[PDB]
């Protein structure tokens, strides 16, 4: 079975699978945690970030796009690192053309088809990455999850990588909650930070261990690190 | 999409041979006999209208096909795999000669550039060999009559007779028995009935037997007049009747 | 050249003369202007006479094509396939030509296509060298809804009087009546239109 | 040049004069303008002479492989558009100018090209320097259902016209018959009116004329 | 032998082409979704399980327009069906450039399915992953298509895909007999209100949303539009209603 | 060793499987046909088989106008099918458009032969798993059927069937032309003629047709046409008022 | 400007009784300036002769282009190339380069060794035939070789006349031209021998 | 897609070595003997003609010796197919030297050339190698007559005598033992015939299965000639040597 249809993205399984597809998601699990959530308001990235050593930096997984869209990272960084390259581009290129930026919705769409390419042609690959992506735009806060299968979706809240599971049963239980923490940014990130230590197991959240990103109303996308992410510990 | 076979499909194995063109050299085997047999004063190909129901109007599918109008060309094999070659052949005796001397291309050349385009198919990538052996029969001034085979290789050998595909020893031998340098064109014409008999199974008349020849210059088959040098085409593929006429003195 | 096309009751009439010059020689006297592209879709042509043919040519081949695939094409999608040529090629081009067709949902349409490869949707039009003589006399003697017969003669008179005043035009007037019934092929020769 | 293409009753037939110049100089007093695009398909040319040679024979080749394929006679119809589509890719810069004739499974066929690729199709046809002497002839003589002969006669008569008003124009006429029916038959030096006459002296030198400062053998073999 | 399924464009000894039957099975393991053709438009219906309570409902739109005039629904990988929409767009605008028209739904129909034919053509391609309904109103009324993996389609009175297609296809026999003289625009989109919930059983396991769109030439003016408020709600009711 | 099967390249036995299996292809939709050429038409019959409620029959067709006066009737897959139909329009047209004449019907069939040769040859194509049946009324060659098949062969054809069912139409067909010892049917209206197919179609194959059941092409000088519902009615009440 | 002026230079060749004969001048000049006079302008493949007249730069390129085609021809065929079809192998070289030509006048002399046959012809600068049964001129004194021609010539001469004619014909045409002389060489063609001449000419 | 069928004619054995090259010479070592023997005055190039038939045409024939030059020729081992492809290339390159420099090439130039095309049908390219061995006979003004010999993997080198096809160990064995340096061209055409006299695999060696070939310095001209052997001068040469 599976050893015989797993060579290549070309090849569909006798049930209908994709195993390479399939295997990149796997890529995603094995990768650092991040949250994402929104209220009406803001929109807020917090992500675990991980180090080789102790005597090693540590890697950085929250990228800016545009001045009102970023993303966080699970999986491979050099993925990441092509495609929230393009999505620069495109949000570059609503701007000059037609003076516009770019719909957060509309951005999902355009790294659906992009990753999409890559499932269906020889000698390509799936992206090995998830992304979160968060935005304001001409409609307010927003959401998105990235798979590298194409499939992105809107969400109040979710979270990616090794032992996200925990996380995302909090924001799903606190969904309500967390919703309507409009205009005030401290409790927001409070809520994401609460929501990604649902998915500690190994170590504590230390001070260069973590990583927050927001944009909003009146707030363009900004990465917080270090002793700037202090008041959260 | 895009052609992504830019490998050989023929390649040698262990022992040295290449097994695509043994491979198509077994294609032609299973191929209806053809043959030809070359004349003092003409040259003969002959071969089988194995019609494939008697629904088929057996005059659609001429097995024997004019190149130039001094060569004709037969085949045994895979019936598809002629036909581009014909229309190859046809195109290549004009962008390879007549567009750059004025003139068709004497037989061993025009031979020598289907070869070509046979060979290639043996080593390119992404193609298999052609499934065909073909026998080729023409005239030119400075070489005279001159029987061509060529094989799915590319390989081919100058010819007095020969025939290939099914019954191709036997009718080979039958040949090496009643064949002289001192040959009319009637007396070869007779020959090639004689040795093609052997081969059908069934009917042998003018509607089942394809014929053609290379013999003098047909000026009544040309279509205009009035220019002395143009004295008509050497190659002519026999009637129904005239094979019938043949087959009572037979 | 003086070339029309007049949208009437029943349908609609092209109308041209049939000189073609080389400066003041007259390379062909018995020209047929009148153009098929389709069954009931015709055109006229003006300009040079090698860019027309080229052009009418091309969209033969594209409305069979479409014929094919998706049906009778509109006369609207026959202008449109023009247009783009003359267009799209404009800078290579000296194609003045008029597209009318007819259609049993819009009966009659005309479409000019000027120069630069503009379209214009009009009850009629006239083009050629000659039409500059007729734009009096066009504009003060048509009107919508004629009879077939009404229409033969509006286009009869408009060219003559073209053919009269412009170098450019003349020999036979040629007409093609587009209908519901049809197309039939109308000539008038000089003894006849030059006397009106 | 004087090229004329008539329509007969059963037919076609096409006319050329013999004349080449380059400026006010004859370059050749007995050129064929006449040429085959294949058997039952024949071809008047005018302009630039290695131009219409060209065009014509290659669209001669184009069409005898087209035979070949389809297993049909050629259509005049077939080489007018080969021909045109040609011609007017090339805008002109092929100067070839083409009274193209013949016969056909769908009849007998006359057809006019132009540089630009242009065609036109009438009963009777004249293009080249000699052309406007020619169609005077023509648009004079000219009559609907003519027998072969008369054809031949008005045809002859036009590039005749050609021949002695025409500078661009002379020497003898060729002539082509393509009838329905028949093989078309070519009648190279169909008149030849302009016979030099007999020279007054002979230039023949005693030999020993001309002075020679040195001499050897050339081999050809090898 | 066998490896006869390994390879896109190769023929089985009994002339299949596994792959294609392989992506067909990504289909049957989709959302379920249909299509209802009506006497002067078409109306298409699908299925989004919600997975989670953290969609964002009204969302996560799956309907796609084509042009003005079409509407694309599709079961199986989603990203597959929204390249194929992608290249109907091109295919249409494209159309529309030249011809200056409209594409009428027959013509775009085959457009789509030359695309997908043409992916079951080389190894070098993968076949679609996706069943495909769509239609809309022409200029001699509506036209309502399901495209297949193979590149087949045909037209159609009723149509369905996904998990659910039988109970949906069941439902939609039964509208053609109790319907013989033509469904109207308002009432078609009740129906598949009814029938998204009927095929709803066959995973009712996961709550789910509904999305309905419609193209009427008396109710939408031909072009293609989403049902939203009051008629997506009552079309909501009707179901509910009929589900007890 | 084992990929002689996979790809079009030679087995040991100088045989092409892939080839082999297309064929094998061509009657995956159950439906038989036939061609019969009268005295100045020519017709093709088909069967047609609608069995889910859900469909619009009126899209259910294996016929093809692929020009004015050409058709073109396959046996096998649809997506292939269309495949070849947009190739033969396209190819067609062009043709008019280059040689300024229509393109004849085995001119044609040989041009799409010789792209089935290709995939035969080149492996990267795939064989089209159908068989094409063309026919026109030729201007210099009369009432025509031509028939190509993935192995890029073609012929011309008295008369043709195909399908599953083939050889039973095949015999019957080849039993009247012994009989009436003429290569066509002596019938000067396309109506007849249209009815001796469907006639022969039924005793060969002992099934009775409804108006549903049918499909039929018909060509005549400058037209190829398909008949509607009714106008096959209208031959089925005619057959009937003699049996 | 007129690349065919740039260089002078003449060629002529006529049909004689069973012969033929080719010949040219052997100026190479640059304007005014006179640069060489030992600038050949006919050569042989085989039995075939071409002269050329023109630009020398394409002169000599042509030359060796048809020593490469001829030697190719000559192992495929495994026979010299005749009169008649070198002539055709000329024209369709030269109309390969339409509208780029090379500028030259190009002759071709010989006698078909299988017919007997004398045979000439000349070419215009992109390939156009002209197959004279008399003679061919070509160069920047064509017009006074017309001119000589036209009057010294008759059919059926004898190689020693037809020497003493087409000697006189060049000489007589290049000594009213400024850009043609500075010596002079004259090939005798016959089936079996050819034999090559110097003349005696002003050299000014 | 495409990999799956890829021979991979390019790659080396875990040995260092290019199965696709030493296979090509596993299909020469069939082939018809072909022999060639430098003397002072001249060179030799023999071949035995594989397979024959009494209706095989040999004086139209020709398979194993090809002129390339006025003063270079080959003869062949192998496919005569692809050596005519090569053979072609060859006898461009040679006329591409003689009208850039005005002098006849040199005849290493040449082989390096051939031998180069051949390499690269190893290192790159995914294609078969050519399945030819040539032995190349040539005159040039620097150094004489010489010999040389070129296979299937592009590799190059010159001989006084040498052999490639069938049997080349025993042949090679032959020309080592009687081969004198001093030797006359009358002397290699018997060292030559012997030979080939003494490796057949046929009963005997008659005229109608040689093709036969001499570069000579013909004392007489102060210029190098090629002489192909017709059929009648085999048979009168045979008899002379002592073969009949
Ligand atoms: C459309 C063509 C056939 C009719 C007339 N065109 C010509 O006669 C044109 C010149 C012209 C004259 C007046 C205004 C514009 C262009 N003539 C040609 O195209 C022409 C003439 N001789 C040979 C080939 N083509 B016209 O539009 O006045
Ligand atoms: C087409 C040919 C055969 C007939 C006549 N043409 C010529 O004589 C043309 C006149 C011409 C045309 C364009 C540019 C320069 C010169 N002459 C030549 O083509 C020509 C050919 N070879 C040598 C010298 N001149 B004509 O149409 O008056």
């Amino acid at each position: 079975f599976r050893n015989n249809y797993d060579g290549d993205t070309v090849t569909f399984s006798p049930t209908g699978r994709l195993f390479q597809v399939e295997y990149a998601l796997e890529a995603i699990k094995q990768g650092s945690v991040t949250v994402g959530l929104r209220s009406n308001t803001h929109a807020v990235l917090v992500a675990l970030k991980r180090n080789a050593d102790e005597l090693s930096s540590y890697q950085k997984k929250i990228i800016k796009c545009d001045e009102h869209m970023g993303l966080s990272l699970a999986g491979l960084a050099p993925d990441a690192r092509v495609l929230s390259n393009y999505l620069r581009q495109q949000c570059n290129y609503s701007s000059l053309v037609f003076n516009r930026k770019l719909a957060v919705e509309r951005a999902g769409h355009l790294l659906c088809d992009k990753a999409q390419k890559n499932t269906q042609s020889y000698g390509g690959r799936p992206y090995g990455v998830g992304l979160l992506i968060i935005g304001y735009d001409k409609s307010g806060a927003h959401l998105l999850e990235f798979q590298p299968s194409g499939n992105v979706t809107e969400l109040y809240g979710t979270a990616i990588g090794a032992r996200s599971q925990g996380a995302k049963t909090y924001l799903e239980r606190t969904l309500d909650t967390f919703i309507k923490i409009d205009g005030n940014p401290d409790e927001l990130i409070k809520a994401g930070v609460e929501a990604i230590s649902q998915s500690l197991r190994d170590e504590s959240l230390t001070v260069d261990n973590l990583s927050i990103a927001i944009v909003g109303k009146d707030t363009p996308f900004t990465i917080y690190d270090g002793e700037a992410v202090a008041k959260y510990i | 999409m895009t052609d992504r076979y830019s490998f050989s499909l023929t390649t040698f194995s262990p022992s040295g041979k290449l097994g695509q063109i043994d491979y198509a050299l077994t294609a032609v085997k299973q191929g209806v006999t053809s043959l030809g047999i070359k004349a003092t004063n003409g040259v003969v190909i002959a071969t089988e209208k194995k019609s494939s129901s008697p629904l088929a109007m057996s005059e659609t599918l001429s097995k024997v096909s004019l190149l130039t109008p001094d060569i004709g060309a037969v085949y045994s094999g895979m019936g598809p795999d002629y036909r581009v070659l014909v229309d190859k052949s046809r195109k290549v005796a004009h962008t390879s000669y007549k567009r750059i001397y004025g003139e068709y291309p004497p037989t061993k050349l025009l031979v020598s550039e289907v070869a070509k385009i046979m060979q290639e198919a043996t080593q390119s990538g992404g193609v298999r060999p052609f499934g065909v052996s073909l026998l080729i029969a023409g005239h030119d001034e400075f070489n005279g009559f001159s029987l061509y085979q060529v094989d799915p290789s590319g390989s081919y050998f100058p010819w007095k007779a020969t025939a290939i595909g099914k019954g191709s020893v036997a009718a080979k031998t039958f040949l090496e028995k009643r064949w002289n340098d001192e040959l009319e064109l009637e007396d070869a014409i007779h020959i090639a009935l004689l040795t093609l008999k052997e081969s059908v199974e069934g009917e042998f008349n003018g509607d089942t037997i394809e014929l053609a020849i290379i013999g003098d210059e047909n000026p009544d088959l040309l279509g205009y007049t009035g220019i002395p040098t143009d004295k008509g085409p050497r190659f002519r593929k026999l009637t129904s009747q005239e094979i019938n006429d043949r087959l009572e003195a037979l | 050249t003086s070339i029309m096309a007049v949208t009437f009751k029943d349908g609609v009439i092209l109308g041209a003369d049939s000189r073609t010059t080389t400066g003041a020689y007259i390379a062909n006297r018995v020209t047929d202007k009148l153009t098929r592209v389709h069954d009931k879709i015709w055109c006229c042509r003006s300009g040079s006479a090698a860019d027309t043919q080229a052009i009418a040519d091309i969209v033969q081949y594209h409305l069979e094509l479409y014929t094919s695939q998706y049906g009778t094409p509109s006369t609207e999608t026959a202008a449109s396939v023009f247009k783009e040529l003359c267009y799209e090629n404009k800078d290579n081009l000296t194609a003045g030509i008029i597209v009318a067709g007819y259609d049993d949902k819009n009966k009659g349409e005309v479409y000019t296509i000027p120069l630069g490869g503009s379209v214009h949707k009009l009850p009629y039009a006239i083009a050629g060298s000659g039409s500059t003589f007729i734009y009096g006399y066009c504009d003060k003697n048509f009107r919508e809804n004629m009879s077939k017969e009404e229409t033969v003669d509006f286009i009869k008179h408009s060219l003559s009087q073209a053919i009269k005043w412009d170098g450019s035009s003349g020999g036979v007037i040629r007409m093609v009546v587009l209908t519901a019934a049809g197309v039939e092929r109308l000539i008038f020769y000089p003894d006849e239109y030059e006397q009106l | 040049t004087t090229i004329v293409g008539v329509k007969f009753n059963n037919g076609v037939v096409i006319a050329a004069d013999t004349r080449s110049t380059q400026g006010p100089i004859v370059a050749d007093k007995n050129c064929a303008k006449l040429h085959r695009i294949s058997p039952k398909i024949w071809c008047a040319g005018a302009g630039t002479a290695a131009d219409t040679e060209a065009v014509t024979q290659l669209i001669g080749s184009n069409i005898e492989l087209h035979s070949l394929y389809t297993s049909r006679e050629p259509r005049v119809v077939s080489a007018l558009q080969m021909l045109k589509q040609h011609l007017f890719k090339y805008q002109g810069h092929i100067g070839a100018y083409l009274i193209v004739a013949g016969v056909d499974p769908t009849g007998s066929h006359l057809f006019s090209i132009h540089a630009h690729g242009s065609t036109d199709v009438g009963y009777y046809l004249s293009l080249g320097s000699g052309s406007l002497a020619a169609m005077a002839v023509l648009e004079s003589h000219w009559k609907q259902d003519l027998t072969k002969e008369e054809a031949i006669k008005l045809a002859s008569d036009a590039i005749q016209a050609g021949i002695w008003n025409d500078l661009g124009s002379g020497s003898n006429v060729d002539v082509c018959v393509m009838e329905i029916g028949k093989d078309a038959e070519y009648l190279r030096n169909y008149l030849t009116p302009n016979v030099r006459e007999e020279k007054q002296k002979s230039y023949k030198f005693p030999r020993g004329t001309t002075a020679v400062l040195k001499e050897s053998i050339v081999n050809i073999c090898d | 032998g066998t490896g006869y399924d390994l390879s896109n464009s190769v023929f089985s000894p009994d002339g299949r082409n596994f792959q294609v039957e392989y992506a067909v099975k990504a289909v049957e393991n989709g959302t379920t979704s249909i299509g209802i053709k009506c006497n002067d438009g078409v109306v298409f219906a699908v299925e989004k399980l919600i997975t989670s309570k953290l969609l964002v409902p009204q969302k996560n739109v799956k309907i796609q327009v084509v042009d003005r005039h079409i509407g694309c629904v599709y079961s199986g990988l989603i990203p597959d069906g929204r390249h194929l929409v992608n290249r109907g767009r091109e295919e249409a605008a494209s159309f529309k450039k030249l011809y200056k028209t409209p594409i009428p739904i027959p013509a775009f129909a085959d457009r789509l399915g030359q695309y997908v034919q043409a992916h079951t053509l080389y190894n070098s391609v993968r076949p679609f992953g996706v069943s495909t309904i769509f239609g809309g109103v022409d200029k001699n009324g509506a036209h309502l298509y399901m495209l297949e993996p193979s590149g087949s389609y045909w037209g159609y009175k009723g149509a369905a895909t996904g998990k659910g297609r039988q109970s949906a296809k069941a439902e939609l026999e039964k509208l053609v007999d109790h319907h013989p003289e033509g469904l109207s625009a308002r009432e078609a989109v009740k129906q598949a209100a009814k029938i998204i919930y009927l095929a709803h059983e066959d995973n009712k396991e996961k709550d789910f949303e509904l999305e309905i769109s419609w193209c009427s030439l008396s109710e939408t003016n031909g072009l293609h539009k989403f049902v939203k408020g009051d008629l997506l709600q009552e079309a909501i009711d009707f179901a509910q209603k009929e589900i007890n | 060793a084992g990929y002689d099967r996979h790809i079009t390249i030679f087995s040991p036995e100088g045989r092409l499987y892939q080839v082999e299996y297309a064929f094998k292809a061509t009657n995956q939709t159950n439906i038989n046909s036939l061609a019969v050429r009268g005295k100045d038409c020519t017709v093709v019959i088909s069967q047609k088989k609608v069995p889910d409620k859900l469909l619009d029959p009126t899209t259910v067709s294996y016929i093809f106008c692929i020009s004015r006066t050409i058709g073109m009737v396959v046996n096998g897959p649809i997506p292939d099918a269309r495949n070849a139909a947009l190739r033969a329009k396209a190819e067609a047209a062009e043709f008019r458009y280059k040689y300024g004449y229509d393109m004849p019907c085995d001119v044609l069939a040989k041009r799409m032969a010789n792209l089935s040769q290709i995939y035969t040859q080149r492996a990267y194509m795939r064989p089209l798993g159908v068989i094409l049946t063309f026919v026109s009324v030729d201007e210099e060659l009369g009432p025509s059927i031509y028939k190509t098949d993935p192995a890029g062969y073609y012929v011309g054809y008295k008369a043709t069937a195909t399908g599953p069912k083939q050889q039973e139409i095949t015999t019957n067909l080849e039993n009247h032309f012994k009989k009436s010892k003429i290569d066509h049917i002596n019938e000067e209206s396309w109506e007849k003629v249209v009815e001796f197919a469907i006639t022969h179609m039924i005793d060969a194959l002992g099934t009775e047709f409804s108006k549903n059941d049918l499909e039929v092409g018909v060509a005549t000088k400058d037209k190829f046409f398909t008949l509607s519902a009714e106008n096959i009615e209208e031959r089925l009440v005619a057959i009937a008022e003699q049996d | 400007s007129d690349p065919s002026s740039i260089n002078g230079g003449i060629v002529v060749a006529m049909t004689g009784k069973d012969c033929v004969a080719i010949a040219c001048d052997l100026r190479l000049g640059s304007q005014s300036l006179g640069v060489s006079n030992k600038f050949e302008k006919i050569f042989h493949y085989g039995h075939v002769f071409l002269g050329i007249t023109g630009l020398a730069t394409d002169v000599t390129t042509l030359n060796e282009m048809f020593r490469y085609k001829t030697n190719l021809y000559k192992l495929k065929e495994e026979r010299a190339i005749e009169p008649e079809t070198f002539t055709q192998l000329v024209s369709s070289s030269l109309y390969e380069r339409r509208f780029g030509p090379y500028f030259v006048g190009p002759v071709v002399a010989g006698i078909n060794s299988k017919s007997g046959k004398p045979f000439i012809a000349g070419f215009d600068l992109i390939g156009c035939i002209d197959e004279a049964k008399d003679f061919i001129v070509s160069g920047t004194a064509s017009d006074q070789l017309f001119g000589m021609c036209e009057s010294l010539y008759e059919p059926n001469l004898e190689p020693e006349d037809l020497f003493e004619t087409i000697s006189q014909a060049l000489l007589n045409a290049a000594d009213r031209d400024a850009l043609s002389g500075w010596g002079a060489v004259v090939y005798i063609i016959k089936k079996d021998e050819v034999v090559k001449r110097y003349l005696k000419m002003r050299q000014d | 897609g495409s990999r799956r069928y890829d021979s991979r004619t390019t790659i080396f054995s875990p040995e260092g070595r290019l199965y696709q090259v030493e296979y090509a010479l596993e299909s020469i070592s069939h082939a018809g003997t072909a022999i060639g023997i430098m003397a002072s005055d001249g060179i030799v190039l023999a071949a035995e003609r594989k397979v024959t038939s009494t209706l095989l045409e040999q004086d139209t024939s020709t398979e194993k010796l090809y002129k390339l030059n006025d003063k270079i020729a080959v003869a062949v081992a192998g496919l005569t197919a692809d050596a005519e492809i090569l053979i072609n290339t060859a006898r461009i390159h040679a006329q591409n030297y003689l009208k850039t420099y005005n002098e006849d090439i040199p005849v290493e130039i040449l082989v390096r050339r051939l031998s180069d095309i051949k390499q690269g049908y190893t290192q790159h390219g995914g294609l078969r190698p050519f399945g030819v061995s040539f032995i190349y006979a040539g005159y040039d003004d620097r150094y004489g007559y010489q010999l040389y010999t070129s296979n299937p993997s592009g590799n190059y080198t010159g001989w006084k005598a040498i052999s490639v096809g069938a049997n080349t160990s025993a042949a090679q064995t032959l020309l080592q033992m009687d081969y004198k340096d001093d030797m006359k061209v009358d002397d290699a055409i018997e060292l030559a015939l012997k030979t080939l006299s003494k490796t057949t695999d046929s009963s005997a060696l008659t005229y109608d299965r040689l093709e036969f070939a001499t570069i000579r310095k013909g004392a007489n001209d102060g210029e190098v000639y090629q002489k192909i052997f017709k059929p009648q001068e085999i048979k009168d040469i045979l008899v002379k040597t002592g073969i009949t």
